């Protein structure tokens, strides 16, 4: 669905410059499509303002598409993507950790299996370090050891939380030699700049786009597999200027006017990032407001209104190295009593 | 004859060829362990 395609895009974008406000300096990474696929989620429980107020926030418009269909796209995606070879490797899953004795509407949890793939676990969250374990060892298993510690602290009075993972492992097209990586310069400023390890291609023809206007250069990096790259490498000083024009229609013309041009030599940074963040402010300002209240209504979960968001964490790990590329990420929607 | 030097802060973003799913997105303003 191009619908959903669109939305989660435009999603990504507006999550990226929130995460960018809270520290402008700072390394970012994260998965858009983790924490759309963690809400979407959510919203198969959520009724009313608290329901229209979540799938507004993921930049769905209501009137061209129905809750249905929202969710349809979501299990269409889900099994589009789940994919596993030689080539690539590419995991999504979504689960519930919820108290025991909690009583759920069928519907909900039948949905919740059909639509997003999510089983229900039972868990005594006033158990608390126990619970952790289960949902941190469910994330470590589903990302393959590369997110261990989503869970840092967790309310014993937690009624339930609702996990999305994504796992990525891909080998490039085109991959680098280690013997031409060499430690080079990386100018954190103008005037700062350390030592990195910088590998090399050299004679390589790679979709390519100068952006005068924008005062930056993009690349494109395919992976064997069907997915790819897509870098972006302002001009000295413009890093803060090309931020200012992200957006959906920004990065289309990038992808449009990519063409292939034969490329002497191409360097860039073999790194591990990673970055931890508590969302709630972020989805406060993007408008997903009744969901962290006492007006919150997630009676399609129960049916009463007798639950409430209380704490949206995500962390996320990008690796790139000589051979292609590991990244991971995984969401958690922590869900009190009220 | 063209350059291409990634020494200073980029973007970069993962992205399904098929579905245009952004998997992962991140700036690198310092990749130094
Ligand atoms: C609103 O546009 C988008 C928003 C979010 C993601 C995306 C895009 C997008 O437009 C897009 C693409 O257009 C293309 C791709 C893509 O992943 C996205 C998005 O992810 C993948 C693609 O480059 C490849 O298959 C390379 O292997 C093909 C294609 O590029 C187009 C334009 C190129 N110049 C060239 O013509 C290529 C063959 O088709």
């Amino acid at each position: 669905d191009r619908g959903l395609a669109s939305a989660n895009v435009d999603f990504a974008f507006s999550l990226y410059k929130q995460l960018v406000l809270k520290a402008p300096d700072k390394n970012v990474i994260f998965s858009p499509l983790s924490i759309s696929t963690a809400l979407a989620f959510l919203s198969l429980g959520a009724h009313n303002t608290t329901l229209t107020e979540i799938l507004k926030g993921l930049k769905f418009n209501l009137t061209e598409t129905s809750e249905a269909e929202i969710h349809q796209s979501f299990q269409h995606l889900l099994r589009t993507l789940n994919q596993s070879s030689d080539e690539l490797q590419l995991s999504m899953g979504n689960a519930m950790f919820v108290k025991e004795q909690l009583s759920l509407l069928d519907r909900f949890t039948e949905d919740a299996k059909r639509l997003y793939g999510s089983e229900a676990f039972a868990t005594d969250f006033q158990d608390s370090a126990a619970a952790k374990k289960l949902i941190n060892d469910y994330v470590k298993n589903g990302t393959r050891g590369k997110i261990t510690d989503l869970i840092k602290d967790l309310d014993s009075q937690t009624m339930m939380v609702l996990v999305n993972y994504i796992f990525f492992k891909a080998k490039f097209e085109m991959p680098f030699d280690p013997q031409d990586t060499h430690q080079s310069r990386f100018y954190l400023s103008k005037k700062k700049y350390v030592m990195v390890p910088m590998m090399s291609l050299h004679h390589l023809t790679i979709p390519y786009f100068r952006d005068e206007e924008l005062s930056c250069t993009v690349v494109q990096l395919n992976y064997t597999g069907n997915a790819s790259a897509l870098f972006i490498l302002p001009d000295q000083d413009k890093m803060e200027e090309v931020e200012a024009m992200l957006s959906q229609e920004t990065l289309s013309r990038f992808f449009e006017s990519l063409e292939f041009r034969e490329i002497g030599e191409l360097y860039l940074p073999k790194f591990s990032i990673s970055r931890d963040y508590n969302l709630n402010d972020i989805l406060l300002q993007l408008g997903i407001e009744e969901a962290f209240t006492s007006k919150a209504d997630l009676s399609g979960i129960t049916g009463a209104r007798n639950l409430a968001v209380s704490q949206v964490v995500h962390k996320a790990v990008l690796d790139v190295f000589e051979e292609g590329t590991e990244a991971s990420a995984a969401t958690a929607l922590e869900v009190l009593f009220q | 004859r063209t350059i291409v030097r990634f020494n200073r802060p980029f973007l970069m973003i993962i992205v399904d060829n098929f579905t245009w799913s952004i998997f992962f997105m991140s700036k690198v303003t310092n990749p130094k362990q």
